[PDB]
Formats: C-alpha cells, sequence, structure tokens
C-alpha cells in the first residue's frame, strides 16, 4: 500500500490521539457552555482597527493594567434591525466557551444602553488580507503552513458541533509568532446537523448555501478550498465584481487553475470545491483525515503546527505593544451612549 | 474582474 508498516501504525495511534484529545475537549466546552465582566469606562479608546455593517473593532488600553485590547462594539439596535440578535449571542457565548491555540481569546464582555461590547485579545501582526494583497499571493509552502491551522481549528469547532460560517483572509489575524488568530463569529452557531440561515461573504459561499438547502458543517471546507486557492493564487476561484456574478459562477462551479498551481494543490482543492457533498472532502466517511492525509499536506506535522513549534513563513515586525502599524486607517466614529436603554428585552441574556 | 477591496459579508440573499 502507499503506507509500510511502521508509518500506517504511526498514523493510526496518531488518529486515536486526536479522537482522546476531541473527546477531553468536548468535554470542557459544555461544562463551559453550561456555567460561563468590565466597562466602557475602564478603557481608553485608541484607535479603529476595522469596521463594516455588522459591528466594529477598536483598539483600546485597559486603564489599570496598561494592556491592550481588541474591543468589538455592536449598536443594538442596529443588531435588532439587521436580525442579527441571535448571531450577536451565539458570538459572545461561543467565545466564552472554546479554546483552542489559533482562536482569539475573549477577555470581557458587557452592555450598556446603547451598545454590546466584546473585550478579546490584540493581535497586532494585522489581518492575512493585508498582507496577501500586499505581496500579491502566497508560495504554496507558505499558504500550506496557514491552511493547516484552519484545518486543526475546524476539526476541533465542528467536533463540537460548532460551524464558523465565515472564513476568508479579513477574518484571519497574523500574531506575534506568525501564527493564525481567527477572529468575528458572529456566524457561528452550535449545529448538530442542517442550518438554513443565508450568510457568510459572497465570494466563500459553497453553491447550497446560495440554493437556500438546508445545509450542514461542509459549507466550511469549501470555504476552506477557497481560501487556499486565494492564498495560493491571490485571488479567489469565483471571481466577479457583484455578488450575483459571483453566485452564478460558484453555482457552475467550473474552478480554472493559474498555471503555477502543483497537481497535487490543484487535487485537494478540486476535492474541496466540490459541489456533490458525497465527494467534498470533509464530508466522507474518513473525515477530517482526506484532507489531513492529502498529498499536498505530506510535509505538514500535525502536531507541530498544533504545538506551533514550527517556524512561521513570515513573522510581522512588532513595534511596541499597542502599536498600530499593520492595520489600516478607518474613519474614527463616536461611541455614543445614549441616557435611555435600548432593547433590553432582546439582550438580557447578553 | 473582480473585488479586491475587503468583503462584507452579507445577512441574506
Ligand atoms: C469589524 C472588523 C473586526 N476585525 C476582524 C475582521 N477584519 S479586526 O478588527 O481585525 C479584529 C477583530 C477581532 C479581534 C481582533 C484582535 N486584534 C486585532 C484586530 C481584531
Amino acid at each position: 500500500g502507499h503506507m509500510g508498516n511502521a508509518a500506517a501504525a504511526k498514523k493510526g495511534s496518531e488518529q486515536e490521539s486526536v479522537k482522546e484529545f476531541l473527546a477531553k475537549a468536548k468535554e470542557e466546552f459544555l461544562k463551559k457552555w453550561e456555567s460561563p465582566t468590565a466597562q466602557l469606562d475602564h478603557f481608553d479608546r485608541i484607535k479603529t482597527l476595522g469596521t463594516g455593517s455588522f459591528g466594529r473593532v477598536m483598539l483600546v488600553k485597559h486603564k489599570e493594567t496598561g494592556n491592550h485590547y481588541a474591543m468589538k462594539i455592536l449598536d443594538k439596535q442596529k443588531v435588532v434591525k439587521l436580525k442579527q440578535i441571535e448571531h450577536t449571542l451565539n458570538e459572545k457565548r461561543i467565545l466564552q466557551a472554546v479554546n483552542f491555540p489559533f482562536l482569539v481569546k475573549l477577555e470581557f464582555s458587557f452592555k450598556d444602553n446603547s451598545n454590546l461590547y466584546m473585550v478579546m485579545e490584540y493581535v497586532p501582526g494585522g489581518e492575512m488580507f493585508s498582507h496577501l494583497r500586499r505581496i500579491g499571493r502566497f508560495s504554496e509552502p507558505h499558504a500550506r503552513f496557514y491552511a493547516a491551522q484552519i484545518v486543526l481549528t475546524f476539526e476541533y469547532l465542528h467536533s463540537l458541533d460548532l460551524i464558523y460560517r465565515d472564513l476568508k483572509p479579513e477574518n484571519l489575524l497574523i500574531d506575534q509568532q506568525g501564527y493564525i488568530q481567527v477572529t468575528d463569529f458572529g456566524f457561528a452557531k452550535r449545529v448538530k446537523g442542517r442550518t438554513w440561515t443565508l450568510c457568510g461573504t459572497p465570494e466563500y459561499l459553497a453553491p447550497e448555501i446560495i440554493l437556500s438547502k438546508g445545509y450542514n458543517k461542509a459549507v466550511d471546507w469549501w470555504a476552506l478550498g477557497v481560501l487556499i486557492y486565494e492564498m495560493a493564487a491571490g485571488y479567489p476561484p469565483f471571481f466577479a465584481d457583484q455578488p450575483i456574478q459571483i453566485y452564478e459562477k460558484i453555482v457552475s462551479g467550473k474552478v480554472r487553475f493559474p498555471s503555477h498551481f502543483s497537481s497535487d494543490l490543484k487535487d485537494l482543492l478540486r476535492n474541496l470545491l466540490q459541489v456533490d457533498l458525497t465527494k467534498r472532502f470533509g464530508n466522507l466517511k474518513n473525515g477530517v483525515n482526506d484532507i489531513k492525509n492529502h498529498k499536498w499536506f505530506a510535509t505538514t506535522d500535525w502536531i507541530a503546527i498544533y504545538q506551533r513549534k514550527v517556524e512561521a513563513p513570515f513573522i510581522p515586525k512588532f513595534k511596541g505593544p499597542g502599536d498600530t502599524s499593520n492595520f489600516d486607517d478607518y474613519e474614527e466614529e463616536e461611541i455614543r451612549v445614549s441616557i435611555n436603554e435600548k432593547c433590553g428585552k432582546e439582550f438580557t441574556e447578553f | 474582474a473582480g473585488r479586491t477591496g475587503r468583503r462584507q459579508a452579507i445577512h441574506d440573499i
């Protein structure tokens, strides 16, 4: 066969140890999920690090400790109009309960009359997005280093019945050691089987989302294929100026590859960017192992990645604890707090 | 031709 006896036994024992790890991780997650911390004038606002329709994130400095954090600020009334109440409650609750080296850590959450706040570890290296657009594309080893972290993170999340639903370079921060921190859990959800919400980011949507099917966690594996393609090409596989045209290309499903893609990479991507759910990697009997044991990952030491012992291909320059040089500049908007409480009943559980 | 800037999420189609 492909593996000699010793290699086969090493890989089997490895896969059994993954099972043992995931069983304990689920114990810990459920305990925190069942039995889960600050206020605004505890922080100085420094700089907006990102902003979109579903909220904004600010660098803040904790007054007592001087530690820097990334504070997500959500407008309650805006969340209600956009029908994101449950999504925002999911984001806080999931972030509180998970624990993995490539998931950003939540430190505090609170609310006031107008807003909801989630205070996370500040990741100063910036978004993968910026670094990718600046350099153009990543070489295959560089892309593979990041991809491996996402594979492990999705193995972890999916074992807990959590779907992520917004993979994209914009949501992947680079930490001081060059490793990934996944941010923005606003579409994450605990899903045993099917779910139906039309959400995500157009270029990364699986066809079954666009086609309004009741879909499952395999949409995350499709999105991994989009991410790996974009990292290695510099642009995503279904690329067009407007969402309707992007959707048309996704549903047709015909992917074309740059001539510099290796055959191993193209084979992996054809099996992730697979319309037929009975054939899509990550959705088969062999589960995540179809991905981890693929030829394109043959040089990947999965334990060494998890342990953060692989030398990263890129170490961001770090000019100090509150340095923001790896982020772009955004128009700064006030943090307004009404004298009157808004949407108290909607957010009682937050 | 396609979108090279940061991409917003959608909440519906
Ligand atoms: C509304 C943009 C939010 N962002 C993610 C998408 N780009 S973000 O501003 O990059 C950011 C979010 C969460 C934690 C962070 C920790 N450290 C730095 C930034 C962080």
